[PDB]
């Protein structure tokens, strides 16, 4: 409720909403009859005039009186406004004010909330219409959040929203019908909406929150409060709850993606028992307002060649890249009762993906029981800058010896008993600057001594 | 403190609505000359007079058109019967009441004396008069000199 | 280019105007005619008709015009309706009708007395103006054209619009009224040539763009790696920087730092001299140069080098930015080893500088006798040494350098610790 905001530390309280109305109150504790009361009003230089009160009985604070100023001319926001309330025949102003309309603002919270997961795992996406249009340019908005499973918890943890290059306050989003082919963040820009001549749009804004936890439903709130600037007043009554399902971090499903070849990027996660899954991939250049279309994803393609290996618990799926920009995965469960999950991927340059095939490890004995290390030259173009690594042991042992050279070093060398039986097993990452590769699954195991 | 009118979006948003009430004049059926004609304000000047002229002079200048722009849409008010053009004569009157008091806020009040007048008879010129004094003076008194207005 | 050929627009009976207090009409004719048969009249509204005094000239390929300019004994109002009617005079026939209003029709004038400079950093053009006439200056926007002098023809110029940021200044005071802009994003050393022109904003004063200005050459500095250009800091009060030499070549640095990024100045940039070291103590080849000067920790710092010829000519080097905390030249490292077994050690420091040295990422190599084939370690941030493997009782020899990578700091790579012999 708005009339309990509003009240503050005054005997006689008026707020305006739009900025082009206005309603004043009084409250006492006990009752009258009728014609008792006159809420007189002037701006400087004017015969006093009286509003149309009516009377309404609010048994948690008594009586409460309430007007409503004609909305065509009676409200201006920069001159001195005078208020007098008496009794009529008693004739004695028991209450008396001069208002300013523009410092009594009390905005309206946004209406036609909608939210949804982001760019990231943790990433809230906040669209939201703007009532009273015209005056959405003065606005400070607030934000509430808190999980669905913490009614114990006294934690809104109110956040303000300022204009940043990821959070835009007030936008003339695109257009009443859209299509789903409009390039992202596209919005009228300096080519602001004349009139009904274009769509007169909702003048609305959206912007992300960060740090969420993600994987879990939350409740959601907005209110607002004049900047202060020119429009001044106190801050707005919130916005009736909405609840967003975040999706989960995929790391929970091990969900793991690389490339090795720069064009097609193969992409894996695990499974569980009566469940089923399916994969989803996008593209998109820059962080920016996201417009309030739902974000496209294309389906993956599944690696079986139907080879009767089994390994039961991972799906394997493939697809097609480019390297223009970052890319992002998103990977849905389907349980034997039909409900659905969602997973969410980090998002990854197709450079900090490559994983460049298993090495072709070499090994040259200088001695026996001394033994350089090298590669049989391949893949120049990465090679030439790969982060090897390797481990080896003894026979029938399971102790480790381990060794790790610079970027794009050949193998390096190694020391053993001489003619004692060893074995070695390598694996590398594309850690060298001109590419950030990720771990590549380990070569076989080689008994090279 | 710091004056209303200082707020560049105040400007802005003044323009923005003036424009689209004038558009709006296309929509109703229709338009007649207003039987009695009205007074508006000087909104004619000249870049060379403008940058000789004293600070004082250009505030109670400014000022005076627009409570005789006030005045003028009063008076087209006051002459035409309730129809929509008397709704958005009405509505314009807001915007110049809204005007006058953000000019106010900044340039105090000063004792205003009217300039040359013109007698107009279109009811689509009350629009055009404000929109070419939001334009013109206002703008120009906010824009070249405005910095050093509103410190203090 | 021409004002002429930007005004002829679409529309008969033409009109410009470049400052709003002048005022100039024309029209173009396909045939000829003897003097006093035409005449253009004109009227502010609810004034008595006056004449604007004619004259012609030829047009190249297409006839000739008669054009006006309206006088100064008048005054030219902005807001304000004006009638124009060409009046043939042997007929009194009027042939082109036109309503104008003077602030409906502009092409303001490029900005004169163009200036350039390399910027605070590599890629950076410095660009200042003084505004062509003073009182419309904030009604106007602005935008920017450049290309490379050698004409490679790549692409045609590129054009950016001169919006108000907190780098770019459509509009400034100046000890005469004007403008100053940062761009950024242009390709180092190679020199650039530039022009301008404007628009009124669309909101106080309507119309289109005016004449480009005449193309300035701007010589960009080059970016200071293509001459090994590396400074350091042992501690924040001093700074010491080097370059590289050339044979038949002198040169001198100087550097200079701030706090914020604001529209540059009129004046050029005023660097703070930099001290060499003893020159012959330090080295007779003096194959590479060094210099140094006292530092701070509050703010950017930006190097400038020169380089003089022995034909006479100079070029200029602009180094990469830095904060004092991403240049700090940590000492080499007390590296500190101890073996576990023969042929088995781990390593570590001896404990000083732990300010720094807790969360400095050390860098290790190490060899064997008379061998030049190379074991690397490289830890977590802040690690100790770690560990390492070697034949028992075998000679060996190790060496290590550090970069202060702990986001505690940003330093870059020092010099290498001298080479130990550790087995
Ligand atoms: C972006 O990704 C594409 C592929 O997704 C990369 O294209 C690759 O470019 C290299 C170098 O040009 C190609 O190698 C060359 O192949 C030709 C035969 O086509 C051969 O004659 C050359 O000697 C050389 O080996 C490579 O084939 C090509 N890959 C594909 C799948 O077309 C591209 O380099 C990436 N970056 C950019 C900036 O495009
Ligand atoms: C900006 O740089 C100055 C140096 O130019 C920093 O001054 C540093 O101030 C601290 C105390 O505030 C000094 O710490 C002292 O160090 C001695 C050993 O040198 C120790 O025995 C004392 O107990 C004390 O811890 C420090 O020496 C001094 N210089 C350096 C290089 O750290 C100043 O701190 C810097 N700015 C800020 C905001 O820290
Ligand atoms: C009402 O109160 C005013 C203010 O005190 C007083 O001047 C006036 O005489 C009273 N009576 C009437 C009838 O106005
Ligand atoms: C109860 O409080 C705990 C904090 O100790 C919180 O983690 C939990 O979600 C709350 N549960 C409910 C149902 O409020
Ligand atoms: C030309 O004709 C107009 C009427 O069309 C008339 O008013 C005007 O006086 C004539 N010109 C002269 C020089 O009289
Ligand atoms: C080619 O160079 C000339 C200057 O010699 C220039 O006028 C022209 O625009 C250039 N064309 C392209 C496509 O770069
Ligand atoms: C490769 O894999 C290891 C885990 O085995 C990661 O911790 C590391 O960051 C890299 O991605
Ligand atoms: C230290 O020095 C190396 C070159 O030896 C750089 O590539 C590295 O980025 C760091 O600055």
């Amino acid at each position: 409720d708005v009339f309990l905001l509003a009240l503050g530390t005054e005997p006689l309280n008026c707020f305006s909403q739009t900025f082009e109305d206005l309603t004043c109150f009084w409250d006492e504790e006990e009752a009258a009859p009728s014609g008792t009361y006159q809420l007189l009003y002037a701006y400087r230089g004017e015969k006093p005039r009286a509003c149309p009160l009516y009377s309404q009985s609010v048994p948690t604070f008594g009586t409460r009186y309430v007007c409503q100023f004609p909305a065509q001319d009676e409200v201006r926001l920069f001159f001195p406004l005078h208020l007098w309330v008496k009794n009529v025949s008693l004739n004695q102003t028991l209450i008396q004010r001069v208002l300013f309309v523009d410092s009594v603002g009390l905005p309206a919270p946004p209406r036609v909330i909608k939210a949804r997961g982001g760019s990231q795992p943790g990433e809230l996406q906040i669209h939201w219409e703007a009532p009273a249009p015209e005056i959405s340019d003065f606005l400070r908005h607030e934000l509430r959040y808190g999980p669905t499973d913490s009614s114990n918890a006294t934690a809104p943890s109110v956040i303000q929203l300022l204009s940043t290059e990821t959070c835009c306050p007030t936008l003339w989003m695109p257009n009443p019908v859209p299509v789903l082919d409009q390039p992202p963040c596209v919005h009228p820009t300096a080519s602001q909406p004349h009139g009904p001549a274009p769509f007169l749009t909702v003048k609305g804004g959206s912007c992300l929150v960060s740090g969420l936890q993600a994987g879990k439903s939350y409740w959601l709130q907005l209110r607002s409060q004049p900047d202060g600037v020119s429009l001044r007043g106190s801050w707005g009554p919130w916005s009736f709850p909405v609840t967003v399902d975040l999706p989960g971090d995929a790391v929970t499903i091990g969900l793991q993606c690389f490339t090795l070849d720069l064009k097609m990027v193969t992409c894996q996660w695990q499974q569980q028992d009566r469940t089923s899954s399916q994969g989803f991939f996008r593209h998109s250049r820059t962080r920016c307002c996201p417009t309030d279309r739902d974000p496209t994803w294309e389906k993956c393609e599944e690696e079986e060649p139907r080879p009767g290996s089994q390994p039961a618990l991972v799906s394997r799926c493939h697809f097609k890249s480019r390297n223009d920009s970052v890319i992002h995965i998103l990977v849905e469960v389907t349980t034997a009762q039909g409900a659905v999950h969602s997973y969410l991927g980090s998002p990854f340059w197709i450079h900090q993906a490559v994983l460049l095939p298993t090495p072709s490890l070499h090994w040259r004995e200088v001695s026996s029981g001394r033994l350089e290390l090298e590669w049989q030259h391949q893949s120049s173009w990465a090679a030439q800058e790969t982060c090897y690594q390797l481990r080896y042991t003894g026979e029938g042992r399971e102790d480790w010896k381990v060794l790790e050279p610079s970027l794009g070093a050949r193998g390096g060398t190694l020391e053993l008993r001489p003619r004692a039986r060893y074995s070695l097993q390598l694996r590398a990452r594309l850690n060298g600057p001109t590419y950030q590769g990720p771990w590549s699954a380990w070569s076989p195991p080689a008994r090279v001594s | 403190p710091v004056a209303p009118a200082c707020d560049p979006r105040l400007l802005n948003k003044l323009l923005r609505d003036s424009h689209l009430l004038h558009s709006r004049l296309s929509q109703c059926p229709d338009v007649d000359p207003l039987s009695i004609p009205v007074l508006l304000p000087a909104v004619d000047f000249s870049l060379g007079e403008w940058k000789t002229q004293t600070e004082q002079s250009k505030a109670q200048d400014i000022l005076g058109a627009v409570s005789l722009l006030l005045e003028g849409v009063m008076a087209a008010r006051g002459q035409l019967e309730p129809s929509c053009l008397s709704s958005l004569l009405g509505q314009l009157s807001g915007q110049v009441r809204l005007l006058l008091g953000a000019l106010q806020g900044l340039l105090g009040t000063q004792l205003p004396l009217q300039g040359r007048t013109t007698a107009h008879k279109d009811p689509n010129a009350l629009f055009l008069s404000l929109q070419q004094l939001l334009r013109g003076k206002v703008r120009f008194l906010l824009l070249v000199e405005g910095p050093t207005l509103c410190v203090r």
